[PDB]
């Protein structure tokens, strides 16, 4: 078994310093190389730079000064570092560990080969704004069932910035049936989500229907329960 | 600039990515599924690791003056996703970001029309002194809507929000619509409406105040 | 245009032959210059 | 007077460029005209002449220079010295 | 590159002109300078070159030119083939 999770506050201010993190499973820092790769929207992911203990620390030349990578030996994860944020540096960042290798087309001693190096194992995402805006948590008022056989539910988000939400129905254990929406920029900067699930006419109840979510950015935790 | 590849189930796609080969190169592929990770599919010029099967042939490294080719073999629904090269040529200096995306899109997928679920405002809502009401647009190929409102019989034009077609995971496209009314306006009407359009189609939702 | 990598003249030659023969040069250098002599290899002193 | 760089590489600062790219006015079967024209030469057969990069082809100061005919061969090919008679 | 044009002549459209006269500057016996001077040339020993009608000497892409000595004649004059001895 080996995963990652990374993980980062979500938004920051123009020239400030940005600070990322990501989870490690199964294998540890030491063993592995580790690299970033940022993916702006709509655009072709940018390869951010690699690290290792001993030194191989090399980064993208076109970030240059502001970019700082490092680690953590104890807590065993990987670590991050960028100053001078700016509207340029707004993407979704990914964690992974980087596995070298060696492509040769000429003789070894007259050093005709180079190193190439790719990523195997990534990890979930991590969505990071850039705005002079500032944040603001979700607002809920739940969609009540309305409109035998089958039925449907919904749970509506109504205002917030930024993105990204997770939308968990019963902390987790309701799962099958959910097809949770993308949300929609208002004129204003707010973002706007819902969710929903099928339930059959066996609904009566009182059944635990509640819609968990949770806006890290601004430590949000509003559910609320749902009824006919 | 965005390009795109299109062919029958069962056939082979051809794909590719970057600049013209100067020396002997290695050449890393990837494919972002639409809302997933990207994923290493091939990391020597045409080796492929665990999880990934055959055939995603690729072009050699031993080759010059060539494009870089991934070649895929029996496509099926699941190969749709957007792909992704790394290059390492012996002449060139190390490429930091991977070369322009090259989105693959399979023929004849489910023509399939919407599964429209209109609600109302919630009684929470009303409370605030706003109303929205919202209608989900969902399991629809492919994504093309257009979506209308109306106050009973006339259309609506102000406060409609609307989001962009977005392929979820499974072969579907998923999208939404609201508008920003006063609880008082929503409660004076006989009856609000939600008019999608599909390819042909349109259906028809329209929830009515208690 | 240089079509390719761009690599490095050379030679290669055996150096379990080049061994064997130096060997065989010092097995005959030895009736001119004594039997318990050192002859050792050096590269050139300089020139063009 | 020659305007050389490197040849397209990506080598370690260590290794020096040994294939210069040269672009020179060269003359044309007209009197009347020139022609801008590149060739590639190795470090050894040119000379840094003296912020622009020019160089100058080796022989220029020492002595004249003709371009061997394709249409021969260098390939050392067995001679025999046969005698007169009576010798 | 020469300058050429027709000879002065009042022929029927049909008829061509063969006998191009050519403006040119040509070499002086000073490194110095120069001199436009003009000749006449056969229409086969010119080639338009490309709203001047300018023109060359044919040979200029194939080969070089070397004028005969006036002072020579062409005159085919009877010669034997004499055998050595014994032959
Ligand atoms: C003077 O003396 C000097 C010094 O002695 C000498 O210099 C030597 O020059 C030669 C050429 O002039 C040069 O050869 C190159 O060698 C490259 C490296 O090969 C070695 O490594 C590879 C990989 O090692 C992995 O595995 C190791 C464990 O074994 C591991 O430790 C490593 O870390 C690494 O992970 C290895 O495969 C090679 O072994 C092969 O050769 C053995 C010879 O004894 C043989 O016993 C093995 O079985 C093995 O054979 C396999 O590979 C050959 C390849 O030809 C196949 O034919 C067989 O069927 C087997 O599959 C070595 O240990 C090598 O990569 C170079 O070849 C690639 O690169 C050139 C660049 O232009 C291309 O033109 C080639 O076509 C070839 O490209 C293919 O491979 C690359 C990399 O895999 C791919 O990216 C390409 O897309 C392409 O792949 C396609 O084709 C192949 C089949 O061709 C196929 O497998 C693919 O799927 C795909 O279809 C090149 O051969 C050598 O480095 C250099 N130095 C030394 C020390 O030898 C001078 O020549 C001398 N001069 C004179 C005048 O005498
Ligand atoms: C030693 O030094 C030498 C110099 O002293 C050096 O030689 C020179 O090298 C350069 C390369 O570094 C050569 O330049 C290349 O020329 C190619 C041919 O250009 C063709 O197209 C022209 C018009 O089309 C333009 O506009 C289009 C938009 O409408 C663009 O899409 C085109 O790409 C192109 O834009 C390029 O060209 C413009 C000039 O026209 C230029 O302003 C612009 O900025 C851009 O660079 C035609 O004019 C041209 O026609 C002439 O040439 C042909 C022969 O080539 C003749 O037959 C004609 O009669 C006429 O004389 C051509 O039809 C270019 O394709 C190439 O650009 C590519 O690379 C850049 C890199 O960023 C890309 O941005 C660009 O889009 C091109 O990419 C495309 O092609 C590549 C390659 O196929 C492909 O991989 C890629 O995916 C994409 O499809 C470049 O400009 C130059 O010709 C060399 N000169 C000589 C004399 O040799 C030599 O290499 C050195 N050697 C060593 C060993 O170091
Ligand atoms: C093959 O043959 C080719 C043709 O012969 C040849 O190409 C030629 O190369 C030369 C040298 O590289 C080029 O000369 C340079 O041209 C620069 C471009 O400027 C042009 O375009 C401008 C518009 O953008 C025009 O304004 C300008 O003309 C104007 O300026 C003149 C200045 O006197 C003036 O008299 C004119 O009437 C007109 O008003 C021209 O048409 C030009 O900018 C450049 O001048 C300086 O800047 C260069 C960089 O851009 C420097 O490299 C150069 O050194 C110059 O700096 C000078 O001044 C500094 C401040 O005083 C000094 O410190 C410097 O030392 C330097 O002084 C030297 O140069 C002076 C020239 O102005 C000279 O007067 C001094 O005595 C001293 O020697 C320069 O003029 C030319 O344009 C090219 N021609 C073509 C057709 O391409 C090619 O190189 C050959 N080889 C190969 C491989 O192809
Ligand atoms: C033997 O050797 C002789 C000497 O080398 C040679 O004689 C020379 O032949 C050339 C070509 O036929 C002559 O050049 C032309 O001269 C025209 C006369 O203008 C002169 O006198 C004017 C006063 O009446 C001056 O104003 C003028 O100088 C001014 O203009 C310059 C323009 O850049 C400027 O830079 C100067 O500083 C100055 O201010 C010059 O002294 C001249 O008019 C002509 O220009 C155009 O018009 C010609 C017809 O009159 C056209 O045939 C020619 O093509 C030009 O049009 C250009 O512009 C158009 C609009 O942009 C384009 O569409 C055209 O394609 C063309 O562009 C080309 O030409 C540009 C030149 O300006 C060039 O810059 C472009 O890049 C492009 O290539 C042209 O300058 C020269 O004067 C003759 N010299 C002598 C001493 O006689 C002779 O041909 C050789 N052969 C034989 C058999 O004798
Ligand atoms: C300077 O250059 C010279 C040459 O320019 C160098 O000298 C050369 O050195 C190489 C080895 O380093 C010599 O090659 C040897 O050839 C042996 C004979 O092979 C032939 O016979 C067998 C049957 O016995 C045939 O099957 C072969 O044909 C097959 O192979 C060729 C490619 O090689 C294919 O194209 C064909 O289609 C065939 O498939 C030949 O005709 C050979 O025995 C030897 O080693 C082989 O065997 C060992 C096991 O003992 C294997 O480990 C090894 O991999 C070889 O395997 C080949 O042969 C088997 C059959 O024996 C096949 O089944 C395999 O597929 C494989 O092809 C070796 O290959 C060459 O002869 C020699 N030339 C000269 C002129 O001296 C100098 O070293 C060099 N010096 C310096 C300093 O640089
Ligand atoms: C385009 O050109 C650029 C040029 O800038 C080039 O980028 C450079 O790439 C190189 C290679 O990555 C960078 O150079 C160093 O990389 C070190 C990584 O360690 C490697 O080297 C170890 C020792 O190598 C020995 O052997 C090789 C031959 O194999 C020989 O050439 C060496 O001289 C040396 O003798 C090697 O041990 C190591 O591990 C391998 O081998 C062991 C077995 O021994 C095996 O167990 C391993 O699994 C592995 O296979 C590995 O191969 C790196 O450590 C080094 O950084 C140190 O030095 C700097 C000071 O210079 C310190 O600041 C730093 O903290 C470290 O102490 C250095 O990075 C070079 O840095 C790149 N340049 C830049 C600017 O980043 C591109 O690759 C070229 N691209 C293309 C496509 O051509
Ligand atoms: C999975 O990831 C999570 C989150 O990344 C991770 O949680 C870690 O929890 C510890 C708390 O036990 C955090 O520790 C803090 O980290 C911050 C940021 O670096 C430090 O600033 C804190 O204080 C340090 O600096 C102070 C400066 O004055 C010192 O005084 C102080 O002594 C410290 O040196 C403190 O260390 C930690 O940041 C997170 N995250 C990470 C990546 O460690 C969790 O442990 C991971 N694993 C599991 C199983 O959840
Ligand atoms: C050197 O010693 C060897 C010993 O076997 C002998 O055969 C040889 O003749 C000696 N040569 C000279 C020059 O003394």
């Amino acid at each position: 078994q080996v995963h990652l999770q990374e993980s980062g506050p979500g938004l920051v201010k123009p020239s400030e310093t940005l600070s990322l993190t990501c989870n490690v499973s199964g294998t540890l820092v030491r063993d592995n190389y580790w690299s970033w790769i940022r993916q702006p929207l709509g655009k072709q992911p940018e390869w951010i730079g690699y690290v290792h203990d001993s030194g191989d620390t090399n980064y993208n030349p076109s970030l240059k000064s502001r970019v700082h990578l490092s680690l953590d030996k104890s807590k065993n994860l990987v670590s991050l570092r960028l100053t001078g944020v700016t509207a340029a540096d707004s993407a979704i960042y990914y964690c992974a560990t980087t596995k070298h290798g060696r492509r040769i087309y000429g003789v070894v001693a007259f050093k005709e080969w180079f190193t190439y190096f790719y990523m195997d194992v990534w990890g979930k995402g991590t969505s990071v704004t850039v705005s002079s805006a500032s944040t603001k948590g979700p607002s809920v008022f739940p969609l009540a069932p309305s409109s035998g056989g089958t039925a449907a539910l919904g749970c509506l988000v109504k205002d917030y910035f930024p993105e990204p939400v997770t939308v968990s129905w019963n902390s987790g254990a309701l799962t099958s049936g959910v097809h949770t929406f993308p949300a929609v920029l208002q004129s204003s900067g707010l973002y706007s989500l819902s969710s929903v699930v099928t339930v059959p006419s066996s609904s009566l109840g009182t059944q635990t229907y509640i819609c968990n979510v949770n806006h890290k950015p601004s430590n949000t935790k509003v559910d609320k329960r749902v009824e006919p | 600039a965005p390009t795109f590849v299109s062919v029958a189930p069962g056939q082979t796609a051809r794909i590719t990515c970057g600049e013209e080969s100067l020396g002997s190169r290695s050449v890393i592929w990837y494919q972002q599924r639409p809302g997933q990770a990207p994923s290493l599919i091939i990391y020597n010029n045409n080796d492929r690791p665990s999880g990934i099967p055959d055939r995603f042939s690729g072009s050699p490294g031993s080759t010059f003056g060539t494009t870089a080719t991934l070649t895929i073999t029996s496509v099926e629904a699941g190969d749709e996703a957007d792909y992704y090269c790394h290059i390492w040529d012996s002449r060139r200096p190390t490429n930091w970001v991977f070369g322009e995306g090259t989105t693959l899109i399979v023929l004849s997928q489910p023509k399939a029309a919407p599964s429209v679920t209109l609600f109302p405002p919630s009684s929470e809502e009303l409370q605030a002194n706003k109303a929205t009401l919202v209608c989900l647009i969902s399991d629809f190929y492919p994504g093309a809507v257009t979506v209308a409102w109306k106050a009973d019989s006339s259309p609506v034009k102000a406060g409609v929000e609307t989001t962009t077609p977005s392929k979820q995971s499974n072969n579907k496209y998923a999208a939404s619509s609201y508008l920003s009314l006063t609880p008082e306006q929503w409660k004076s009407h006989k009856s609000y409406s939600c008019q999608v359009t599909h390819e042909g189609s349109t259906v028809e939702k329209t929830v009515a105040p208690t | 245009d240089i079509i390719g990598d761009i690599r490095q003249a050379h030679c290669n030659v055996s150096k379990a032959t080049w061994n064997e023969t130096l060997g065989k040069v010092v097995k005959q250098l030895r009736k001119h210059f004594g039997n318990n002599t050192i002859i050792r290899f050096a590269n050139s002193s300089g020139g063009d | 007077t020659l305007q050389c760089t490197n040849v397209t590489n990506n080598i370690t600062d260590d290794m020096r460029g040994e294939l210069k790219n040269c672009s020179f006015n060269m003359t044309t079967e007209l009197r009347d005209k020139k022609q801008k024209v590149y060739s590639l030469f190795y470090r050894l057969d040119v000379v840094q002449i003296n912020s622009n990069k020019e160089y100058r082809l080796i022989n220029c100061n020492t002595s004249a220079i003709t371009q061997a005919c394709p249409k021969v061969s260098f390939e050392p090919i067995p001679i025999h010295y046969c005698a007169p008679a009576g010798f």
